[PDB]
RNA sequence: UGUUGUCGGCCGCGCCGGCGGCCAAAGCCCGGGGGCUCCGCGCCCCCGGCAGCCGUCGUCGGCACGGCCGGGC
RNA sequence: GGAUGAACCGGAAGCCGGGUUACGGUGCCCAACUGCGCGCUAACCUAGAACCCACAAAGGGUGUUGGUCGAUUAAGACAGCAGGACGGUGGUCAUGGAAGUCGAAAUCCGCUAAGGAGUGUGUAACAACUCACCUGCCGAAUCAACUAGCCCCGAAAAUGGAUGGCGCUGAAGCGCGCGACCCACACCCGGCCAUCUGGGCGCCCCGAUGAGUAGGAGGGCGCGGCGGCCAUGCAA
RNA sequence: CCACAGGGAUUACUGGCUUGUGGCAGCCAAGCGUUCAUAGCGACGUUGCUUUUUGAUCCUUCGAUGUCGGCUCUUCCUAUCAUUGCGAAGCAGAAUUCACCAAGUGUUGGAUUGUUCACCCACCAAUAGGGAACGUGAGCUGGGUUUAGACCGUCGUGAGACAGGUUAGUUUUACCCUACUGAUGACAGUGUCGCGAUAGUAAUUCAACCUAGUACGAGAGGAACCGUUGAUUCACACAAUUGGU
RNA sequence: UAGCAUGCGACGCCGCCCGCCGCCCGCCCCCAGAGGCCCGUGCCAUUGGCGCCGGUCCGGCCGAAGUGCCGCGGUCGGCCCAACGGGCGGUGGAAUCCUUUGCAGACGAC
């Protein structure tokens, strides 16, 4: 059909941010570390390099900023290679919105 | 079988009701569905459509199921069937090819709101029945099915078959 | 949506030979050689053992699929009989007060009409494939049109007639032209 | 499932070659919405699902929309087939916010080849033609068709699309007629290949 | 309706619009003829400055009509078309973005004529010896430079082009001593002696009489006389309007 | 692709997906066309009604109609159907299975080694190639 | 003053397993009879012993993770 | 949520935090499925609960699928192609004239294996050819009729094209089932503000409900001069 | 003769809703057309579409939406009057009659009347209809309507009144924004020559000759295609000539 | 007819430039019906004996621009800063105005 080849792609999947740092004076440009719970599988990780993360920017749920942005970065490289990984964010994030479930 | 289609709930029952001489006497009318939350329903489909009765003037015994019945295996199930469109319900007789019970439903439920367009409300039908492979009246599918059991044809089209890839 | 279908296969006679490539076919007999193109849906078309037998067939059929297996078979036919027996239309001139002159310009490959209707413009169309006419005059009446292709042939005689078509008062009134007189034909020795 | 066109951190080159312009045009305004740099090619060979009686009015009710009504200034329609492709990603991007126009400006469309990108183009996951116009399933119109029937770019662009297409065509044949003889005395040396302890472990692994 | 009435045609065309200043002061063709006839002998235009207007008596022909045979006056343009130098073959590629020039082979002689060249063209008016334009090459070192963008040119089939200037000082009533620059299209045969006459023909000028025939039918293209602003009854011939 | 869709034994099938988790099957009834009941030897039958299951290219040597004795026996005296399978066409999971074991130390080892011998033979070919060239 | 490990509470998650409900049963091997098709294959149905394991209700049993908040022995 | 939208849907809101959901949605714009099993449509139908807002009718349609019933079939059909039809008697009426063939009786049989007082073409009228029935060639289904779906048709408007847009077509339409997901201030959960339940020592604590115009009822902030108390001021 | 407070809580009035009325269409087809439902004509009945007449409503404005008609100037629709290509005919030619596709270009000049509308006259290929706030007053015009003066008729005891007629009876503003027409005009390694994504549209129609006093036709009359000439209308441009200054 | 502000080409190219490099300071962050250093000290990192890749001299093919790649013979090298830049430093090779006018023109422009 789909000729089912595939590869597998699933949603699954929660994780958490462990915090963001923006640094600068002007050299440096800025960091997010990440942790999913256990998740991508060592093969998962590897096979990949390319994780895009999409979290979803939804009402969590005083009242939010509920907005019609969803944000949805790239996991750059693994630092932790059997946990934690780095990530970076293009748009740059909501605020101290470090915590908050991150997912695919 | 998977996720259901339609398992027939035999309903053993009564109608117990008042102190005159009288009382209801006996039925099933055998019904097809997804567990206890159709029968409920469905008897009072069955209780307003032929005796008239009430709701609570229907009460009911026992349920019993069906149990792969067919083992996977097959019929060509002869279909008396009611559709809604553009008006109110008309009948229709439909013998078509299936594996079975489960399978039966949804080919008509799919017939009947393509074929025969039907939206929502509808209720189902009026029975299903068996038939043997070579007496199958009516018409396209069924035919060929008919005529694959024959064999030769188990056969034939394996002639597309083993016929995509090459050989 | 579905239903289902089979492979139909020809007898190639003796006088013909074929060859299949890609979706084209080449039939090339004594009066000639014809090419054309076969594509349709889930529909192979193939020569099993040249000299043997045309096969077409396909694992998937309809109302509609069925209709072009039909047509398809009727084309390769008709290749068939054009390669061995070619195709004739017999055309005849009709003027009922003003000769029409025609005749072909066999370099630029056309069949020009002169004095149609008193028209001072000569009317030319193209002869399409090695089509051949040859205009057997006597009064100035019979044109033969010869070939193996009938779909070039058809189109070269439908074309003459197209020629003089004039639309312009009257269906009835105005006779003058050069009109289709068969269908076109047979074969053969003499 | 694994979507095995899409993500590369940098690439982008996407063939168009009878794939579903409004599929590829989806998949491309994501990566440009995601910061890629896109560039599509061989805009002249992409394909649209339907009949072309349909997809020829859709166009010129745009064509009879390009007279008029008038300052001047655009409203505007673009005859050749990258700058429809190009038309196609100014809808499909949000096309009022500097987000938006910003990852419209990554795009480039390409008809042919440009002077050579020669890293080879790649397949969208399948985006792919072949059956989307299904055996039958009636017409499709490829770009290179509507685009001749509405001008120039077109034109040139399907004459220079001829010309590299031919040229490549001889540089392929050659560069294969080595690659075979590489290939060859390569599978020799795995044949013999010398002996192992560990390294046959590997090819019981494939 | 809605109304009215007694409905008109609509005054000054839409083809000739827009009707506003022209971005440089000499015509500009943006197609030619088509290659037909001989090689790059055919420059495909050729310049001049409109002196004014004559009048000529011809014997004529038709023959259909009434008046016929026989003596008529037509009215004549009178134009100053002195020789006009070809400096230069222009090498056009076609692109799928348009043609693109390559490289371009120059005669040995332009010389007063690059100056003016210099003067709006470029600017600042041609006193004590300036602007400034570069010198030829040691001479068949430049030759084979040259002759190797020839050989590309001629392999990879261009569509050849020249650059032509008016020298100007062959004329009188322009007092003015300006080179005025053109791009003129070469038509003829085959691409690669197509080259070659366009070649032979920019090491030495060409006058009018080797690019049109007296009697020959040519397309003249100018830029019409200035007014400065105007009003719609003088720019798009609109009515007055009418009451006391 | 409206495809192969029948009505015969013999052919084997790849799965397009569902439930089971696994799976690989061949057609053993035959039942209109559509639906259709596929078994395996070590698989469990179903009947389904499924476009969207497509057939592999190797075909197994068994005549039309089978039960279960039957269909073991059948699979018995093939066999080897299942190594084109291990491998290739649909089939290639065994080798791909190969490929997801491995992100584990010995295996890891394995691996550097493969690699490291790899080079030595990309090394001897160089060789080879430098000898062939001029 | 900022951060990170954690113990306790709350909620989410996926996966595995048992028993009873449909007197359990698909089942298969053994044994007996009937029918259709009467061109024979093949199809069906029923009954006893028996590897076997099924889709669904209910319920219980086992694990591993995350988020948030706080600091009974 | 519905493109926008007083009154449709979800939902009734103290503030915040996190979790899960409702309605509705999951090709891109836009988080999240280019989800599964099946079937219909190719018109760009068509992306639509409701709306002045989203039109489409009477009527029609061998488009296509599907269901059913009757009859006809290897005691050979339906169609096509090909082939057989003497005589009573130029059928009785009527009328210039039917005489097979304007109109109207009447439709039998000898002689026969089949062979109707005839199906459409004729000339003023007279002039021939085919055909009922029967047969061959061919070989398999045919025909009749009800019912239903979608589509098609009916279908013309004013500055410029859209279902919100790109715009899809074995779906990104439609319907019948189904799986997983997304998504509010809701609901839960954590911590905290009023009132009230009250409780306990001028103060502390437990739990519930708690948008707001007109507006009632109540606590408080700030202005300016006065008095008693109580200070501040060479930097007010 | 007016004045004041207010109201779009309520009219005239433009807009919006409706669409009975109006315009146009489909269906059915009694019937008429010598015979013939469907060359044409076509009732009853019936379903619609438009929104451009009229009516209805009272949503919008009464701290103000300038009136009718006209003119000029831009743009549009199609239910097409002509022109192109068509089909039918009760299309012999031939004038035509009805209808199909089709909005590119055309669709005029005058006499009465303020008129719109309409009547009339010669024209013409034909002199189509319908929208753009009844397009168009920060353009014009100012004849009607619709102030204050006055007459007549009718009504009223009278002031005074009438969808009754008549003579006279005013047209403000220096453009901030926006819109377009037209001229300027930075960044970038420079001027110039260019390319051409794309944006505007240019040619319309007639008469006559060749053919031919032919075809077709009892006759009377009376065609076509190209091939030729010229001119109506529109566009661009120049100014030797002729004409103005 | 208009049209480099489609963010283009070419031609012609110049009171100090710029061609080629030492030393330092900011921004993004493979090809592909499976594949991609011999003896050593030393926790490291440094740091030393000694076939396959990376700038190079010299040239060709898509290239028709921008733009790239791939080879006959050797040399600096291995088993941070590409696409941009911003300098401390070595060695080495024009136009507006003006004045008078117009083919041009309200000014500006030409």
């Amino acid at each position: 059909m789909k000729g089912r080849q595939g590869q597998r792609v699933r949603l699954y999947v929660r994780g958490t941010i462990l915090g963001y740092k923006r640094s600068k004076s002007n050299q440096y440009e800025n960091t997010s570390l990440l942790q999913i719970e256990g998740v991508n599988t060592k093969e998962e990780v590897g096979w990949y390099a390319g994780k895009r993360i999409a979290y979803v920017y939804k009402a969590k749920t005083k009242s939010n900023d509920s907005t019609i942005r969803c944000i949805w970065g790239k996991v750059t490289r693994p630092h932790g290679n059997s946990g934690v990984v780095r990530a970076k964010f293009r748009s740059n994030l909501p605020p101290t919105s470090m915590g908050k479930k991150v997912r695919v | 079988m998977g996720a259901f289609r339609f398992h027939q709930y035999q309903v053993v029952g009564r109608g117990l009701p008042t102190p005159t001489d009288e009382h209801p006497k006996i039925y099933r009318m055998k019904l097809w569905a997804t567990n206890e939350v159709r029968a409920k329903s469905k008897f009072w489909y069955f209780l307003r459509k032929l005796k008239k009765v009430k709701k609570s003037n229907g009460q009911i015994l026992a349920i019993n199921e069906i149990f792969e019945k067919n083992p996977t295996t097959i019929k060509n199930y002869g279909i008396w069937l009611r559709y809604q469109s553009r008006t109110g319900y008309h009948n229709m007789y439909k013998e078509y090819r299936d594996t079975t019970l489960n399978g039966a439903v949804e080919q008509m439920y799919t017939e009947m709101a393509s074929r025969h367009r039907v939206r929502f409300p509808c209720i189902q039908i009026i029975k299903t029945a068996t038939v043997h492979f070579k007496l199958c009246k009516r018409d396209n599918t069924k035919q060929f099915h008919k005529s694959d059991i024959k064999f030769p044809l188990v056969y034939r089209k394996v002639r597309p078959p083993t016929r995509k890839l090459k050989t | 949506m579905k239903t289902i279908l089979a492979s139909e296969t020809m007898e190639i006679p003796e006088g013909v030979t074929v060859q299949v490539a890609a979706k084209v076919v080449t039939v090339e007999g004594p009066r000639g050689k014809l090419t054309r193109n076969f594509k349709h849906l889930n529909l192979d078309f193939q020569l099993l053992e040249g000299g043997r037998k045309l096969q077409v067939d396909a694992w998937f059929g309809t109302r509609r699929t069925m209709a072009a297996i039909r047509t398809a078979i009727s084309h390769v036919q008709n290749l068939i009989t054009g390669v061995t027996k070619g195709y004739r239309y017999k055309m005849r001139f009709v003027y009922a007060h003003f000769p029409i002159n025609a005749s072909i310009t066999n370099s630029n490959t056309a069949i020009e009409i002169r004095n149609f209707l008193g028209e001072k413009k000569v009317r030319k169309v193209d002869m399409l494939e090695g089509v051949t006419i040859l205009r057997s005059e006597k009064v100035k009446d019979e044109l033969v049109l010869d070939g193996n292709d009938i779909e070039l042939v058809s189109r070269s005689a439908a074309l003459i007639n197209q020629k003089c078509h004039v639309k312009n008062k009257d269906i009835r009134k105005f006779l003058d032209g050069i009109y289709v007189s068969d269908k076109g034909t047979i074969t053969e020795d003499a | 499932m694994v979507s095995g066109s899409g993500v590369c951190a940098k690439r982008v080159v996407v063939d168009a070659r009878h794939h579903m312009l409004g599929r590829l045009a989806s998949i491309v305004a994501k990566e440009l919405l995601n910061g890629q740099r896109v560039v599509v090619v061989r805009c002249e060979e992409i394909c649209m699902s339907g009949g072309l009686v349909r997809q020829k009015m859709k166009y010129l009710r745009f064509l009879r929309k390009r007279m008029n009504t008038k300052p001047s200034h655009g409203p505007i329609h673009f005859r050749a087939p990258a700058k429809i492709l190009w038309r196609t990603i100014r809808g499909m991007i949000p096309h009022k916010t500097a987000r938006g126009e910003a990852a419209l400006a990554r795009l480039k469309a390409y008809e042919g080849v440009p002077p050579p990108y020669d890293r080879t183009k790649r397949m969208v996951i399948p985006d792919a033609l072949k059956v989307l116009r299904l055996q039958p399933g009636h017409r499709y119109c490829l770009l290179g068709q509507l685009s001749k029937e509405v001008g120039w770019n077109y034109a040139d662009t399907i004459r220079e699309l001829e010309e590299k297409r031919k040229e490549k065509a001889k540089v392929s044949y050659d560069r294969r007629k080595q690659l075979a003889k590489l290939r060859v005395k390569a599978e020799k040396a795995a044949e013999e290949k010398l002996g192992t302890q560990l390294e046959i472990l590997a090819p019981i692994k494939y | 309706m809605s109304h009215r009435k007694f409905e008109h045609p609509r005054h000054g065309s839409l083809g000739f619009l827009p009707r506003k200043r022209c971005s440089r002061h000499r015509g500009k063709v943006k197609s030619f003829p088509k290659d037909d006839q001989q090689k790059p002998c055919h420059l495909t235009a050729f310049l001049g400055y409109k002196a004014g207007m004559t009048h000529i008596v011809r014997e004529v022909e038709k023959p259909g009509s009434k008046l016929h045979k026989k003596e008529t006056c037509e009215a004549v343009t009178i134009i100053e078309t002195p020789p006009l130098v070809i400096v230069g073959l222009v090498a056009y590629v076609k692109t799928p973005r348009g043609l693109r020039t390559l490289n371009s082979v120059w005669a040995q002689h332009l010389s007063e004529d690059v100056r003016r060249r210099f003067y709006k063209n470029w600017c600042k008016s041609k006193k004590k010896a300036f602007t400034k334009y570069a010198l030829k090459y040691d001479s068949d070192a430049g030759k084979k430079e040259i002759q190797l963008q020839l050989e590309k040119m001629k392999k990879y089939a261009t569509i050849v082009r020249v650059i032509a200037h008016t020298q100007i000082r062959k004329m009188k009533g322009l007092k003015q001593k300006k080179a005025h620059l053109m791009e003129i299209q070469v038509n003829g045969g085959t691409i690669a002696d197509k080259v070659d006459y366009g070649y032979k023909f920019f090491e030495k000028e060409v006058p009018v009489e080797a690019v049109f025939q007296k009697d020959e039918m040519v397309d003249i293209i100018g830029v019409t006389k200035g007014k400065g602003y105007e009003g719609v009854v003088t720019r798009w011939g609109v009515t007055r309007l009418p009451r006391k | 692709m409206p495809f192969k869709r029948f009505v015969e034994i013999g052919r084997v099938a790849l799965v397009n997906y569902g439930k089971d988790y696994g799976r690989l099957v061949v057609i053993v009834d035959v039942v209109d066309q559509n639906r259709a009941l596929v078994d395996a030897p070590d698989m469990v039958r179903c009947q389904i009604n499924f476009k969207r299951l497509s057939l592999t290219d190797i075909k197994i040597d068994i005549k039309r109609v089978p039960k279960k004795t039957t269909l073991i026996k059948a699979m018995e005296e093939a066999d080897v159907k299942n190594k084109w399978e291990n491998s290739s066409w649909g089939k290639k999971l065994i080798v791909q299975k190969r490929r997801a074991s491995l992100n584990d130390f010995d295996r890891f080892k394995v691996m550097l080694a493969k690699i490291k011998r790899g080079g030595a033979i990309r090394q001897e070919l160089a060789k080879l190639k430098k000898t062939a060239a001029a």
